């Protein structure tokens, strides 16, 4: 009920750093700006590493065998990480910056570009224990005159080279002995060379530089030496090289140009195979597959990710995440489809299971503040600031109608009707909430009554009322159905926000200003319990803040609240740095949640470091853009009051860490909260905890093995129950008959009725045993459906993780048996031929 | 929708006709929507089959596979709506 | 081809789209049906019709859903009873 | 505890493998041409024309999936050939049902519809067999409708359909589950 | 256009919209498998009109 | 010690390019042949001091085939680095037709307009087709001489341009796209 | 530049000074010429936090 776990994040698909791909195609890793995200693009499935760097991470590298992973801070903060244990083995500290981490293709020992050094560490054996100091350094290597901005290892495992921000590149053998094969220094470069590479064979290097040159360098005569063949050139004229990557098997070269295009080459004659384009953006990141031919491409400023195979002129993805801009969130009724809304207007149906968005919506030009859904999912609604709330398909994906008011006033909230019917939204200006028809696109009227900003609204799933959260200090209940139109007002202490309700729709889950959250109910105001919250919250301190973390004012409330669809717990995330998930009934919370440890953020700390304050100002606020070589990241837009606004150049700060919408998972006992650092989904679906119910001295694992030769099976599956292990579980449900299921399912104790709705509707989504699974959906909905009526709310999440699998992967394999019926009953009985 | 509606006092009345005559009436209804949903279904695939082989047969069709797909663009149907920027 | 005409006037509507079925099953099942592959020449007018059917198609199928309630009111009667 | 491949010969189980393997199957054209850059991209058009051959490193010329399907006649025996049929990547499944080298004489569509028929019957792997017709219909569906009528295809695809008759038990329960998960959830 | 913009980001972009506007749009009848961006997955099948 | 005797189509080609293309093939694989005329055949074996390699005189000697056949100089050195390439010199009456007046309508069904049907065939399907009047010498790939293969049975066979010129399409995509 | 007449120039400029009405700049709605000359930072600067703080009264400077 509370072990939940950080398992997903949602969106950000790609902030800085170096992607990379696996050893094999499969899995793609991205780094995000605090972890490592692993997508998998054969078998689609995504997963987010549960650790938290310190900062944004700089670069990624894997090992050959899939199996070591080490990921490098932008000041060096190494962590290793066990990748198919997926937990954490050595946290390093490399004293520098570190520009380029690549392990040798055998793997055993690893080089690093930090500073101006190249440092080359053997790697620690994955099968060994975790020690203390599994680190050892076989050299470091000096020969650099400025810092080292990329590295690429050998075919062969006994040669580096290294180029650097010195117009020089070198050749560093990792052998003692071979030191006077390789050691001759590379130059020549007008610019700054990022990349050089070995070709197929070991004989030619080609270095790419920043200004366009291409040098392809030969062991030749005019002994004899190193002489340059051909110069290529790009004739890019105001377009400049941002990084490369060369797979030698298939010669290809591609470049990023910093105007957003990228060139495909190839490299003994410099012919461009395909030219193609992003966008504006500078394309930050450039990696190959190891069979060459799958190419990940990524930009950093609009944070989007883009791979692409060169040899068919088309995608497989183009994705696009964004940061610090994710307003609001909306469920699907269906527990794998999460959508959001950004600051760019942009409505995007994310995935769950790949962390990749369906769909976009773009529609509207202002930021789009709220969103929520309607009528099973069909039909989806949007508020923005443009003046208008816009209905949407996800069928067709189009609007129905564009609803606004009577002057185009702004919009804070949306709420809509369980029928879809009436949809209303909230504004800070005008704080009348307007009603309009879903069918009909003109408005109802405007229920009135408020003093300021009604901020929040939704309406009740069973009584079919609205309840509107206002600055009034006032909570306002409006019975607009069937001759009623009245109004009841609940007063409360302070400036109200951010209001939910049940699904069984009788209480008001509300979140006051002062910090407390109150809850209500609607049929009788009076108050039935009220739980404190402003202790259990880290509010961050500012680094331009002049004040304590303790009596900082800032983001000791909550901002926003969702019941949980059991009726049994509270979400509450708020401006600050925490996600709390508080029990109703008890009063008490379950357990609290850092959302972010990034100072890349502003408030992740309540206590700054005393060695950033100087005698005058802070060290991290000095504003230190005019140290950077290149020109556009030194160019400053930055508008004096931008907070909160349409871009990140015109902050002029870091942005600030909040979650801004939180709802649970309508299925699988999971909640999805929007924050800064994207789309965070925690959830308890590894079940690696030993959870009991009623046991006793004589049930064990033994006794439910015993217990299944002997053929009890109602006394193994119940008693498989007191355990509630997942694999003791799925231990006696494949083993039992078909014939002896509806014995079994008759008789199962109303007790463990939500276990084996949890775990079916959890199990059958993932399993190739439709028929076997639908069988005991059928027996155990046929012998007990009268309790489900009964307890509605109490299966409410089992329930529909179960129709969802039988719609989801279930509905189209019998719509292929029908379409597959039909065209045959016509091909073989219908007409012949000529 | 009554027997949605009224299904508690229609399960929990123990009658042998109720049970002969909601057997009937289940195994009829269901052949009789069986019959025609199995003729729509018939007609659905039926004539896709219709429909694409004469975009084999009477189209030409061109190799240029972007200026396809732009040609494609120009010669589907298309329907104007009334829009709020 | 004159009669498939008026064929897609009846499927526009949801009461008449089973004589409008009917009509286009009897084309391919109860005519002469070699002869009328060998036609060409209606095969856009044809093209017009299909995603009616398929609305048509999906309601249906949702009626076929909504009678198995009796299947549960059955089984659940006879289990009590 | 690792699941079993299928409970008993009688169940019918899916395939091993990601679920949208049965989407990628159906849908392979629309999701290339979605995936398909807005513009066409520039090329230099002096390229070599075996550059893809160019990787830096009529018995004999017939495919293994042929050579199987001919030997998969011979041995009155598909699971040999199934095998290879479920683990090919979907632009190769594709590029195999679209070119089975069957025109003129029609013996390889019918080695490889009692290659399914085989399949359905081993009951595993349902969702990807079903598809497998629906690509030979979807590639030579004009093809077996200008021969229809003759007596060795109908035979073949007769045997298909008294295999697939008890198919329709996973439709039943499906149109039997959530109607009254529906009724259910929402009384 | 870009007055606009950089009036709005220096007013903390909460911002006062434009009366109103009634314009004209086309819809191809693409399928609407090919009306989103580049994915290995989908949810709708049916024609976009 | 194999013998290839070219043929009246390439004639005044191959003595054109009588030493343009025998001072490549003795720089890389040194093989003893001659241009004996007399006979109309060149005869090439395995050199005394060159013969590191069995499958130098079996490749010297497609490459004399492709020569021979109507291959160009470019197909001549893809037959140099042929690690992975195969020729089948698939003639008429294989898929056997009428070889008067039908054969006449294949023609300009195989050329469609003006060879453009042959050069639309090559380019998508990656192969490189050697069409006679009645030989078809593709060369290509191991997928690409049977999706050759079974396009130029197509045509013979009979289908529409709508759904050949769509299937050159979708098998130009299934080749092209390995994962 | 644009003629007076001008039905695109009719919607424009009154869009104009509503968004700065809107904004806080300019505090007239009469004249359009107080677009080019009213229109001022000193105008735009007593929009700011403190200075409104000033005209509200809640601070001492």
């Amino acid at each position: 009920k509370s072990d939940f776990k950080f398992s997903n994040l949602l969106g950000t698909v790609y902030r800085q750093g170096n992607i990379t791909f696996s050893d094999d195609g499969k899995q793609l890793l991205s780094p995000v700006g605090n972890r490592v995200s692993v997508f998998d693009l054969i078998n689609n499935k995504s997963f987010t590493f549960e650790y938290e760097h310190r900062k944004n991470i700089a670069a990624i590298d894997l090992n050959k065998q899939g199996t070591l992973l080490i990921s490098i801070d932008e000041d060096g903060r190494a962590i290793l990480v066990n990748f198919k244990a997926r937990n954490v083995l050595h946290h390093f500290n490399f004293k520098e910056k570190c520009s380029a981490v690549k392990f040798s293709p055998d793997g055993r020992l690893f080089a690093l570009a930090s500073g101006r050094f190249l440092q080359i560490w053997k790697t620690p054996d994955v099968n060994k224990d975790r020690q203390f100091a599994p680190f050892v350094r076989h050299r470091v290597h000096a020969g650099h005159f400025q810092d080292i901005t990329s590295l690429t290892w050998s075919q062969d495992s006994r040669f580096i080279l290294t180029t650097s921000k010195d117009l020089s590149a070198k050749i560093w053998s990792v052998d003692s002995e071979e030191k006077n094969l390789a050691a001759t220094t590379f130059n020549g470069h007008r610019d700054y060379v990022m990349g050089a590479f070995f070709s197929h064979d070991q004989e030619k290097i080609y270095t790419v530089s920043k200004d366009g040159a291409v040098f392809v360098w030969e062991f030749t005569k005019r002994k004899y030496s190193w002489r340059i063949t051909k110069k290529h050139f790009f004739y890019a004229n105001q377009a400049k090289v941002k990084c490369v990557t060369f797979h030698p098997a298939t010669r290809l070269l591609a470049v990023g140009f910093t105007s957003g295009e990228f060139r495909l080459y190839d490299l003994p004659d410099f012919t461009l195979i395909q030219q193609l384009s992003m966008g504006q953006n500078p394309v930050n990141t450039v990696s190959v597959n190891q069979t060459g031919e799958w190419l990940a491409f990524g930009s950093s400023k609009l944070g989007q990710l883009l791979v692409y195979e060169w040899q068919s002129e088309s995608y497989i993805l183009k994705q696009q995440g964004h940061f610090d801009s994710t307003n609001s969130l909306a469920y699907s009724p269906d527990g794998s489809r999460v959508v959001t809304a950004s600051e760019d207007g942009k409505i995007k149906v994310w995935d769950i299971t790949s962390g990749f968005c369906l769909a976009t919506f773009e529609e509207h030009t202002s930021s789009v503040t709220a969103v929520q859904f309607a009528k099973r999912g069909q039909v989806m609604f949007s508020s923005s600031l443009d003046g208008t709330v816009r209905a949407w398909d996800l069928i067709r994906y189009r609007n129905f109608r564009t609803f606004t008011g009577t002057e185009r006033i702004q919009f804070n909230c949306l709420a809509v009707d369980p029928s879809g019917e009436v949809v209303c939204a909230g504004s800070l200006d005008n704080f009348d909430i307007h009603v309009w028809s879903v069918q009909t696109g003109q408005l109802l009227d405007a229920l009135s009554g408020h003093e300021g900003p009604v901020s929040c609204l939704s309406f009740s799933q069973e009584n079919s009322v609205l309840a509107s959260a206002s600055w009034d200090k006032t909570i306002r209940i409006w019975s607009i159905f069937g001759r009623s139109q009245q109004v009841e007002p609940i007063e409360v202490y302070s400036d109200v926000l951010a209001l939910s309700m049940r699904p069984d729709g009788k209480e008001v889950a509300v979140s006051t200003l002062k910090g407390q959250i109150s809850i209500f109910n609607i049929e009788d105001a009076k108050q039935v319990g009220n739980i404190d919250c402003r202790k259990d919250i880290i509010s961050g301190r500012f680094n331009q803040d002049r004040f304590t973390a303790k009596n900082s004012e800032r983001s000791k409330f909550f901002t926003t609240i969702h019941y949980s669809f059991d009726g049994m717990a509270i979400v509450a995330g708020g401006n600050n740095n925490s996600i709390c998930l508080y029990d109703v009934p008890n009063e008490v919370l379950l357990k609290r949640f850092i959302v972010s440890r990034n100072m890349a953020l502003n408030g992740t700390l309540e206590f700054l470091n005393s060695k950033k304050m100087t005698e005058a100002g802070s060290l991290d606020l000095i504003d230190d853009a005019g140290e950077n070589s290149d020109l556009e990241d030194r160019i400053d837009n930055s508008l004096p009051g931008s907070q909160r606004g349409g871009d990140l150049s015109t902050r002029k700060m870091r942005p600030e860490v909040r979650v801004t919408s939180v709802q649970f998972s309508p299925t699988a006992n999971a909640f999805a909260a929007a924050s800064t650092e994207g789309l965070l989904i925690y959830s308890t679906n590894d079940t690696i905890l030993f959870d009991p119910f009623d046991l006793d001295v004589d049930v064990t694992p033994h006794s439910t093995v015993e217990a299944l030769r002997e053929k009890q099976f109602l006394n193994a599956l119940v008693m498989a129950f007191r355990l509630n292990e997942e694999y003791l579980i799925n231990k006696v449900y494949e083993a039992i008959p078909i014939k002896e299921i509806p014995l079994v399912a008759s008789n199962i104790p109303a007790i463990y009725l939500p276990r084996i709705l949890k775990f079916i509707g959890d199990f059958a989504i993932e399993s190739q045993h439709i028929e076997f699974n639908l069988i005991w959906i059928k027996a155990l909905l046929s012998a007990s459906g009268g309790y489900i009526n009964e307890h509605k709310y109490l299966f409410s999440t089992a329930m529909r993780s179960i129709q969802r699998f039988i719609v989801r992967v279930a509905k189209e394999v019998v719509n292929t048996t029908t379409d597959n019926k039909y065209t045959y009953r016509f091909l073989v009985s219908t007409d012949g031929s000529m | 929708f009554i027997i949605k509606f009224n299904h508690k006092e229609l399960v929990s009345q123990k009658n042998e006709e109720l049970k002969l005559q909601i057997n009937r009436v289940k195994t009829e209804l269901r052949s009789a929507l069986k019959s025609t949903e199995d003729d729509l279904g018939f007609n659905v695939q039926g004539l896709k089959f219709v429909k694409q082989q004469w975009n084999l047969r009477h189209n030409y069709e061109f190799v240029d596979e972007y200026d396809q797909q732009e040609k494609e663009s120009n010669s589907a149907r298309k329907r104007v709506f009334g829009t709020v920027i | 081809i004159l009669l498939m005409k008026r064929c897609r006037d009846w499927n526009t509507n949801a009461k008449t789209h089973t004589i409008a079925q009917r009509t286009i099953r009897c084309i391919l099942m109860h005519h002469n049906i070699a002869k009328l592959s060998e036609i060409p020449g209606m095969v856009k007018i044809v093209d017009a019709i299909i995603p009616y059917t398929q609305r048509h198609f999906t309601r249906v199928d949702n009626l076929v859903e909504q009678s198995y309630i009796l299947d549960y009111a059955l089984v659940e009667m006879d289990k009590l009873f | 505890y690792t699941s079993l491949e299928q409970i008993d010969k009688e169940l019918l189980t899916l395939s091993i493998g990601p679920r949208s393997k049965m989407n990628t199957l159906l849908h392979l054209d629309v999701i290339r041409k979605r995936s398909k850059p807005k513009e066409a991209p520039k090329k230099s058009e002096k390229l070599p024309f075996f550059l893809q051959l160019s990787g830096e490193k009529r018995l004999g010329f017939e495919s293994h999936f042929t050579k199987q399907l001919r030997e998969g006649s011979q041995s009155k025996d598909y699971s040999s050939l199934l095998a290879t049929l479920i683990n090919f990547s979907p632009a190769a499944v594709d590029l195999e049902i679209r070119s089975l080298n069957s025109f003129e004489p029609f013996d390889e569509i019918v080695w490889f519809i009692d290659a399914l028929t085989q399949g359905l019957k081993s009951n595993k792997n349902f969702e990807l067999y079903e598809t497998f017709m629906s690509l030979l219909f979807k590639a030579h569906g004009d093809v077996i409708h200008a021969n229809n009528k003759n007596q060795d295809i109908a035979s073949a695809l007769q045997n298909w359909e008294d295999v697939h008759k008890k198919e329709d038990r996973l439709d039943d329960l499906v149109k039997f589950c959530m109607g009254v998960a529906a009724f259910v959830t929402t009384a | 256009a870009n007055l606009v913009y950089k009036l709005d980001v220096l007013s903390s972009v909460h911002f006062v919209p434009k009366p109103a506007s009634t314009s004209l749009e086309i819809r191809v009848e693409t399928p609407t498998i090919s009306m989103e961006d580049a994915q290995p997955l989908y949810m709708s099948n049916a024609s976009s009109l | 010690s194999r013998k290839i005797m070219v043929p009246p189509h390439r004639m005044t080609p191959l003595r054109n390019s009588w030493t343009k293309i025998y001072p490549p093939l003795v720089e890389h694989l040194k093989l003893q042949v001659r241009m004996n005329l007399k006979t109309k055949s060149v005869e090439l074996r395995t050199n005394p001091k060159f013969t590191t390699d069995p499958g130098a005189l079996q490749k010297g000697a497609d490459f004399i085939k492709a020569f021979t056949l109507g291959f160009d100089l470019d197909d001549s050195i893809a037959l140099l680095r042929l690690d992975d390439l195969y020729i089948e010199t698939f003639e008429v009456k294989d898929v056997k037709t009428l070889t008067g007046d039908h054969l006449s309508r294949a023609i300009g069904r195989i050329a469609g307009k003006d060879g453009k049907t042959k050069f639309a065939i090559e380019n998508a399907t990656r192969t490189r087709i050697v069409l006679a009047d009645s030989k078809i010498h593709i060369l290509g790939g191991f997928t690409h001489i049977r999706m050759a293969r079974e396009s130029v049975v197509s045509l013979i066979l009979g289908s529409p341009p709508g759904k050949v010129y769509g299937n050159l399409r979708t098998v130009a995509s299934r080749l092209k796209e390995r994962y | 530049l644009l003629p007076p007449t001008d039905p695109f120039r009719r919607k424009h400029e009154q869009l104009l000074l509503d968004k700065l009405y809107a904004m806080g700049v300019l505090t007239t709605k009469s004249k359009i010429s107080d677009l080019e000359n009213k229109v001022t930072v000193s105008a735009i600067c007593r929009r700011r936090l403190p200075v409104i703080m000033h005209r509200l009264k809640m601070a001492e400077t």
